[PDB]
Order: C-alpha cells, then structure tokens, then sequence
C-alpha cells in the first residue's frame, strides 16, 4: 500500500497550469470547437459562473459583428480571440480549488503564493465542460465530492443552467441539461493526478460527449493510473514541439 | 521608462527599465520586488512571450506598455 501510494504517485504526477494549457490547445487541432482557455490564471468555484456567461456574451456579440466586452486572453491575438470565439461550441474550464479560501480574493492569494512555493498542497483541479451544442454542462471532480456532495453540486448547477438559457437562447426551447460525470472516487489511491485526469475525460467526451468512461474504469487503482500515464506518455509527446504560451489559429 | 506589469491577482507592478535592457533584465527587476526567481518568471507582451537573450527595443516596448506575468500553477 505504501507501495501501492508511492507507484500511484510515480505513475502520474501533478499536472501544471501550462501542461494543461498546452494539452487544450493541442486539442483544439483535433477539435476545433474546443476553444483553449487559459489556466493563468484559471477559474475558481467563485467566478467560474460569470466566466462562463462573459464568454458566451462575448461569442455572442461575435456572431453578431459587434466589438467583445470581455477580456482579452494573454497568448492570442485579438483577431483570433475573435475567430475562435465564432468557431467554439465547447467550453474546457478548467477550475483550481482548495478547501481553506472562501472567496475569490482570498482563492487568488492562496493560489499565487503556491505557485512562488511551488506546492500542490491540497490543492484541486476541477473541470466544467460547457457544450454550446449539446447544451450540457459536465462537472467532473476526480475526487468525487471534494467541493461539495455531487447532489447539491447538481443543484447548484441546475439553476445556473436555468440563467445560461437566458444569456445563451437556443434557437428552440432546448434547455442546458447538466450531468455530473463521477459517480465514485475517480482519483483512487492518488492525491496527486486531477490534472490529467481532467484532460484524459475531457478528451474521453471530445470523442464521444455521451462517454460511458468512468463507469467502464477498471476497479483496481493502480490499473486505473497505468492506464492514465499511457494518456499522460502520449499529450506529452504530441505538445512536444509545439508552441509555448500561444494560442493556436482559431 | 513608465510600464506596467500585470499579475494573476489583477495587481500591476511598475519598473523603470530602459530599452536596451535584456529580458534576463526584466525578470531580475521583478524579482527583487516580489522575490520570484527568473527561470520561474514567463513575460508576455503584446500575446508575445519575450526571449531571455532579446532587449525590450526588440519588441518595440514602449513606455506606459502593458506587460503580462504568468505564473506556473500546481494543481
């Protein structure tokens, strides 16, 4: 078990703000509706909401011709902002959480301090897809309830689906639906591995947004992170030559 | 000259530099102040990552610019 621990933890290690990035800009390539947002900074539990309507306000005042109100991302120019703006139908929003901030300032702090440290602490990565055009959002904690019971997380996410109709009308009545993709601990026997296990569902719904994954998962936890370094192995050397902080063409 | 320096927390920092200066220069001027180490320092300008050996003039940095810090976070 210490055994068992200490491979998991071999297996895959924290993922970072860049290798993150730099995985959702690759997929765009393959994707091209994933627009690649930013992890630096990321959103929070706090303002993952109002990122999420700033964005999709954004997208609409694309498609209609009009200036963005929103701000600028740092690695891309403004012309392609807007040109993946118009082209993106999926939101990877990536959240970073920890249990001991209780607002967006405090969670900002926390995380800049972290960084100059160089800790990963207690610290979580989360993942909100947001599917233009399913209209679905996806919560995936690999950790299961590390936020929140997955029901009250349901709920909470079901009332701001309600205010994304709203901001983001389809063109029929289609309401967003919401799903919470885990149902058990994903993460097991890992403290450390989040990172990728965010980018290994995402790319999961990528290839299929009514991906049965985590429930076809292996039990044993050890096959689950051998599994998970083979993906890790295969975005590392795919991102190998690609370019650093920069977006790619919409 | 009179730039500033965003950071992840919505703070800007600013720095007297002067064009001639190298990137490695930029990045030492930020971490006597904020005690962040160069090889952990990332500047982004005009969405351009400026290079350690280039001086700001390279980029045609101007003064009253905005430049951008990224940090690399742990999760």
């Amino acid at each position: 078990d210490m055994a068992r621990r200490q491979t998991i933890e071999a297996l895959v290690p924290a993922w970072d703000s860049d290798i993150i990035f730099k995985c959702l800009c690759y997929f765009h390539t393959l994707y091209p509706g994933l627009i690649p947002l930013e992890t630096f900074p990321p959103a929070t539990i706090f303002n993952f909401k109002q990122k999420i309507i700033s964005i999709l306000e954004d997208k609409k005042a694309v498609l209609r011709g009009e200036p963005i109100k929103g701000p600028l991302p740092i690695c891309c120019s403004k012309e392609n902002y807007r040109r993946h703006l118009q082209r993106t139908t999926l939101l990877p929003v990536f959240m970073w959480y920890h249990p001991t901030p209780k607002t967006l300032s405090d969670t900002m702090q926390t995380m800049k301090q972290l960084a100059i440290k160089g800790s990963v602490g207690a610290s979580h990565w989360l993942l909100v897809i947001v599917d233009i055009q399913a209209r679905r959002l996806v919560y995936f904690d690999s950790l299961y309830n590390y936020v929140m019971p997955p029901e009250n997380m349901k709920k909470e996410l079901q009332s701001f689906a309600q205010q994304l109709d709203q901001v983001y009308p389809a063109y029929d009545s289609k309401k967003f639906s919401v799903k919470i993709a885990a149902k058990e601990v994903i993460q097991r026997g890992s403290g450390s591995s989040c990172g990728a296990w965010c980018c290994q569902f995402l790319h999961w719904y990528l290839k299929d947004p009514l991906t049965d994954a985590l429930n076809d998962l292996p039990v044993d936890s050890v096959e689950r992170h051998e599994n998970l370094a083979s993906f890790v192995q295969a975005c590392e050397a795919a991102v190998q030559d690609l370019p650093e902080l920069s977006w790619p063409e919409a | 000259m009179q730039i500033f320096v965003k950071t992840l927390t919505g703070k800007t920092i600013t720095l007297e530099v002067e064009p001639s200066d190298t990137i490695e220069n930029v990045k030492a001027k930020i971490q006597d102040k904020e005690g962040i180490p160069p090889d952990q320092q990332r500047l982004i300008f005009a969405g351009k990552q400026l290079e350690d050996g280039r001086t700001l003039s390279d980029y045609n940095i101007q003064k009253e610019s905005t430049l951008h810090l990224v940090l690399r976070l742990r999760g």
